């Protein structure tokens, strides 16, 4: 019945770190290096840790949608990070989700032997969230605000409009 | 009931899947049963509706 | 331990993910401790954890 984006985070309050980094895997519709516009990648943490927290003061439901970077080896996590370390702690309500450093090559598509995994999660009203990061983390910067209807009814797959 | 498509597990939960297809096989065998009985019944007695009207006058 | 009894027994164990070095140290005096049950023929083992949460 309702859904909105908003800002959920002023990715500018963080020191000593690099945000809104991008890739060519992700082009504008020109060509080119962007990323997706709601999540917020963090580079060169350097093994220093971020601390955020919010509470969710709307009178609805907030759904956030983060990443987690899965490195190929230890030099392309240096050059992203300069540590061989990061590690995300995220917190909903009374929920912890923990995403230990994770270094493996993968396959190569879209140019990438590494990988950002995505999550979700709800923030009920007056609900808080908090995320603890020392590095590997692609942060919730925006998120929908959203009204649940009783009635469920799904995906409709089709070519036509 | 408000009726959904949202039908859909993921890829190492195919047993589940299977379990929402053969749900949805048991009502369409129960559903397409009664139909054809329903209809069947009726027209036999719609027509012998008729019959007992004309026989009345 | 061996179920003698002519009826299932129900266990219920936990096992303890500490914040950090120091109280681990604190609580068991030593970085390790780790926990391997076996039921019949299944095997569970909890290898140690360490990590705050909120
Ligand atoms: C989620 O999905 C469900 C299922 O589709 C929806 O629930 C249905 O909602 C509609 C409308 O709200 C319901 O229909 C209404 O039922 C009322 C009760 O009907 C009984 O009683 C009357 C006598 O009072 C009998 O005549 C009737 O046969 C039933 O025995 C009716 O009073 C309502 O009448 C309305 O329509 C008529 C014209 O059709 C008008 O003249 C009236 O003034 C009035 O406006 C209406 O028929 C239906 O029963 C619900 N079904 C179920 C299974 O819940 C939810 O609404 C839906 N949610 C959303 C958000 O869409
Ligand atoms: C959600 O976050 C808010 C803000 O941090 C918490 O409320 C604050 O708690 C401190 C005490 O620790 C008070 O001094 C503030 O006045 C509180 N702020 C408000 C707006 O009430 C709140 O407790 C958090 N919720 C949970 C469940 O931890």
């Amino acid at each position: 019945d309702h859904f909105r984006k908003e800002k959920i985070i002023d990715m500018t309050r963080f020191s000593d770190v690099t945000t809104n980094n991008v890739d060519s895997a992700c082009p504008y519709d020109t060509n080119g290096a962007s990323f997706y516009r709601n999540l917020n990648w963090v580079q060169q943490n350097k093994g220093k840790q971020l601390i955020f927290h919010y509470q969710n003061s709307e009178n609805n439901p907030l759904l956030i949608i983060w990443g987690v970077h899965q490195t190929s080896n230890a030099a392309e996590q240096n050059t992203y990070y300069g540590s061989q370390t990061g590690s995300t702690t995220i917190t909903i309500g009374e929920e912890t989700n923990t995403y230990p450093l994770v270094i493996s090559e993968s396959s190569i598509l879209n140019g990438h032997s590494d990988r950002i995994n995505y999550f979700w999660g709800v923030v009920n009203p007056n609900q808080n969230f908090s995320i603890v990061s020392t590095g590997n983390f692609i942060w919730p910067e925006y998120g929908y605000f959203f009204q649940k209807t009783t009635n469920i009814s799904g995906i409709i797959k089709s070519s036509e409009k | 009931q408000f009726e959904s498509t949202a039908k859909e597990f993921n890829k190492i939960e195919m047993r589940i899947k299977h379990l929402s297809d053969r749900v949805d096989d048991g009502f369409l065998d129960v559903w397409s049963y009664n139909a054809e009985l329903l209809v069947l019944l009726e027209n036999e007695r719609t027509l012998d509706f008729h019959d007992a009207n004309v026989n009345n006058l």
